[PDB]
């Protein structure tokens, strides 16, 4: 039926999006200051 | 790239987000599982992550992309038995944790004389202030 697998390959999506918005956004964040910076 | 049982077993994971089982994964299904995981994205960041993975552009992400969000891991899965292997080889009692007296018992092994004052400063150097090294320390050590 649900296995584990099934389960830890929902959670380890999960992490991984979350690690993606993370660094996108962090990403995002530096280039704009550095748009900024540039004028 | 990937066998009938890997696909099947995408699926599987895939249809638990998909809680209307519509065949896609909305931003509300998105956002529902990861804060029920503990992993509280903001809107912003539901709202980048729908952009970034549903390239269709309907804001639902489909199996193929949820597929290709996931392949990395795939790619991956031997270095990461690598890594778990490497951090045993210094983590000899199996506590989850690498000491100084570990790291001499490597070294020594190795044909490296250090003394026990430069095992525990070489331990420090990557240590949080902690006496031991854990393997989310060992990995993030790696990562240059
Ligand atoms: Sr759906
Ligand atoms: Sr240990």
């Amino acid at each position: 039926r649900l296995s584990f697998k099934t389960v830890a390959l929902l959670v380890l999506a999960c992490v991984r999006m979350k690690r993606i918005a993370f660094y996108r956004r962090s990403d995002d964040n530096r280039l704009r200051i550095l748009r900024d910076r540039i004028e | 790239n990937l066998t009938e049982e890997q696909i099947a077993e995408f699926k599987e994971a895939f249809a638990l987000f998909d809680k209307d089982n519509s065949g896609s994964i909305s931003a509300s299904e998105l956002a529902t599982v990861m804060r029920s995981l503990g992993l509280s994205p903001s809107e912003a960041e539901v709202a980048d992550l729908m952009n970034e993975i549903d390239v269709d552009g309907n804001h639902a992400i489909e199996f193929s992309e949820f597929l290709a969000l996931m392949s990395r891991q795939l790619k991956c899965n031997d270095s990461e038995q690598e890594l778990l292997e490497a951090f045993k080889v210094f983590d000899k009692n199996g506590d989850g944790l690498i000491s100084a007296a570990e790291l001499k018992h490597v070294l020594t092994s190795i044909g490296e004389k250090l003394t026990d004052a430069e095992v525990d400063e070489m331990l420090r150097e990557v240590s949080d202030g902690s006496g031991e090294i854990n393997i989310k320390q060992f990995a993030a050590l790696l990562s240059k």
